[PDB]
């Protein structure tokens, strides 16, 4: 689980 | 499960790809790991569009060159009912139009299956089970940008503040002893000139280091 920051 | 793995000798992977200056690496990671799973289902290796999940996912909560992830652009297809080919719908690494055309699309998903986060053991049968999985990772530092050959391993990596989106690809060792020196093989998108040859062995079992099995995925087709 990770939407701390977006994939960029 | 096997003592190493590498889908890209099976015929499950496409050559390394550059996503230049736009951070969609979130869709090169998707493509990849849906490339992977169309190529188990048909046998077929068919390079995927990720310029059609940057244009096309904002309604799935993806922002384009600024950012996005796997799950969304799974999620994306799924309600999308497909996703067109990379020669049908090229990458130009800027935010553009939306594009898509149901005639030219070569993939399809149901949704995905999540790894249990943070599970390195969980994440090796996955790899070893379905094919390349997608995972995000902490590539926040110069030791990744300027990563040449071995194991990588930066103390100042974090295992919950991601930044990136890769593809893990298989795992190995190093040496004749399967149980240590171990690695995660990881395809980048940052051009078969970064790293080796586009690809990066990340230390395995050393405490889930940058993040790889913390926010792992994989679609399913
Ligand atoms: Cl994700």
């Amino acid at each position: 689980g990770n939407y701390k920051e977006a994939k960029k | 499960l096997p003592k190493s793995v590498d889908w890209r000798k099976k015929g499950y992977v496409t050559p390394v790809k550059n996503q230049k200056q736009c951070g969609s690496a979130w869709a090169f990671s998707a493509t990849g790991a849906l490339e992977g799973q169309m190529f188990r289902k048909t046998g077929k290796l068919v390079s995927l569009s990720e310029q059609n999940l940057v244009d096309c996912s904002r309604p799935q909560g993806n922002q384009g060159c600024n950012g996005g992830f796997m799950a969304r652009a799974f999620q994306y297809v799924k309600e999308n009912g497909g996703l067109d080919s990379e020669e049908s719908y090229p990458y130009v690494a800027v935010d553009e139009i939306c594009k898509y055309r149901p005639e030219n699309s070569v993939a399809q998903d149901t949704g995905f299956t999540v790894v249990a986060p943070g599970k390195e053991k969980a994440l090796m049968k996955a790899v070893a089970t379905v094919g390349p999985i997608s995972v995000a990772m902490d590539a926040g530092h110069s030791s990744f940008q300027f990563y040449k050959s071995g194991i990588y391993f930066e103390p100042d990596c974090s295992s919950k503040n991601l930044d990136h989106g890769v593809l893990v690809v298989g795992y190995g060792f190093e040496g004749a002893n399967s149980q240590n020196s171990k690695y995660w093989l990881v395809k980048n998108s940052w051009g078969p000139e970064w790293g080796s040859n586009g690809y990066v062995k990340i230390a395995k079992d050393k405490n889930n280091h940058c993040g790889i099995a913390t926010a792992a995925s994989y679609p399913n087709v």
